[PDB]
């Protein structure tokens, strides 16, 4: 299950 | 932190650190920017979030590797290896908890209380839910339940505001629902709540896509695909 | 460093850190193991080398990103951005130099002087060449020439020993020649020396492959391919 | 030009 990757602006 | 550096210089260096994939530096720069005491712009909030998500993302990946090795060592027929695996998992776990506490401290002092607009307040409350969720992933003692309820409460307040104040296709509203659904499935042992939330979020966004420009359509459909990917895995 | 932890526990945790991709931890554990004062086994030398190569590898990649941004800022028609790019490049550069100095300090106190076997002595001297080469990559002042000669001298002593004491297919001998050829091409402005070294190394290894087992053949041909890849790029 | 990757034991 994937959350928001959120690792690139 | 970084008290002698100008706010604008901290922001500029956070962007440079992101380009150099130096996420610990990026987080320290953005922590310094927050501690200047001024509210954060939309772009600045994203930099703060990206920085700490990368830092804790690496810690969580390491913790999972070590927890898996530790669990195998405690099975039947396993040769006693000593305290080293547990000790090192505990070290990584303590470092991860420290980063989560640092982010939660920034939100509590004083990002959330000064966030009056829906876009800023929902963004910070989603962060609060996320970092309590990361604490919940490693929690095993007398406060696992309280940590879970802290995550749930933050996510719930963000959801209530986002439903009242944002369109169903708003990327922050969509990412909040995505992560809250992951919370339901992975943390709260409520897979049916997770599936229902993801489905309703996807369907209500789909019905609102007609209002969007080409660029906004791209932003919203990208996150809708993540909701669909989870539903495919969960059903 | 890590004075209260057992040598065997440091080694065990260095292996766990590698599995968790926690290379800073891995390097600190192996630094502690070295400072116990006992010589290192073949496997332990590899752990030390892997740990610091990953740490300095990330620093070098970041330094190159920032140096490129800095060079563009100092071109014609570029808008003045302030001291931030230079300051942050300098910060990363200083951290990188500190790691190289730390490794060189471990080799000097006292890994190299206690390394009597060809396999250990060549391994450490190759490391010494590598970390002076990394210092040379960022050097611009009064000691760039001295740093380059320190790298050359370490590589040359390792080469002399490896030619006398190891077969032409030995993976450490091959990796040493590969890196020395990179030194010639990238640092010493001697591309013809780089090409000649890579070619002679490849041809003499090829002629020795018949002596090897299936597993040793795989180890040697893997590094021979790297020599060929460079020759393809250089010619 | 590639040196030894040397980042995996
Ligand atoms: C939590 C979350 C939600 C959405 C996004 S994003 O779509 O990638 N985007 C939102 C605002 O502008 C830039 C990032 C990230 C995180
Ligand atoms: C510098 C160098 C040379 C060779 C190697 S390796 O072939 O990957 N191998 C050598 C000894 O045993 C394990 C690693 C690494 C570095
Ligand atoms: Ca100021
Ligand atoms: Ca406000
Ligand atoms: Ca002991
Ligand atoms: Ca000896
Ligand atoms: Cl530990
Ligand atoms: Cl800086
Ligand atoms: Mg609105
Ligand atoms: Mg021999």
């Amino acid at each position: 299950a994937g959350s928001i990757p959120g690792r690139r602006s | 932190a970084m008290g002698s550096m100008e706010r604008a210089s901290l922001i500029q260096k956070a962007k440079l650190a992101e380009q150099a994939e130096r996420y610990e530096d990026m987080a320290a720069f953005m922590k310094g920017a927050v501690e200047k005491g001024e509210e954060l712009s939309c772009e600045e909030r994203n930099l703060l979030s990206v920085a700490y998500k990368n830092v804790v993302g690496g810690q969580r990946a390491a913790w999972r590797v070590l927890s898996s090795i530790e669990q195998k060592s405690n099975e039947e027929g396993s040769e006693e290896k000593g305290p080293e695996v547990r000790e090192y998992r505990e070290k990584v776990e303590t470092e991860l908890q420290g980063v989560c506490d640092t982010v939660l401290g920034l939100l509590d002092s004083h990002l959330i209380k000064e966030a009056g607009d829906a876009e800023s307040r929902v963004f910070y409350l989603k962060m609060k839910g996320d970092y309590y969720r990361y604490l919940a992933e490693v929690a095993t003692g007398d406060d696992k339940k309280r940590i879970i309820d802290s995550a749930r409460s933050a996510y719930q307040e963000a959801m209530d505001i986002s439903k009242k104040e944002m369109p169903p296709t708003n990327p922050i509203r969509l990412g909040l629902a995505l992560n809250f659904s992951v919370f339901h499935y992975e943390i709260a042992n409520s897979p049916e709540e997770a599936i229902s939330l993801a489905k309703t979020t996807f369907d209500e966004a789909m019905a609102d896509l007609h209002t969007l420009s080409e660029d906004s359509y791209k932003d919203s459909t990208l996150i809708m695909q993540l909701l669909r990917d989870n539903l495919t895995l969960w059903t």
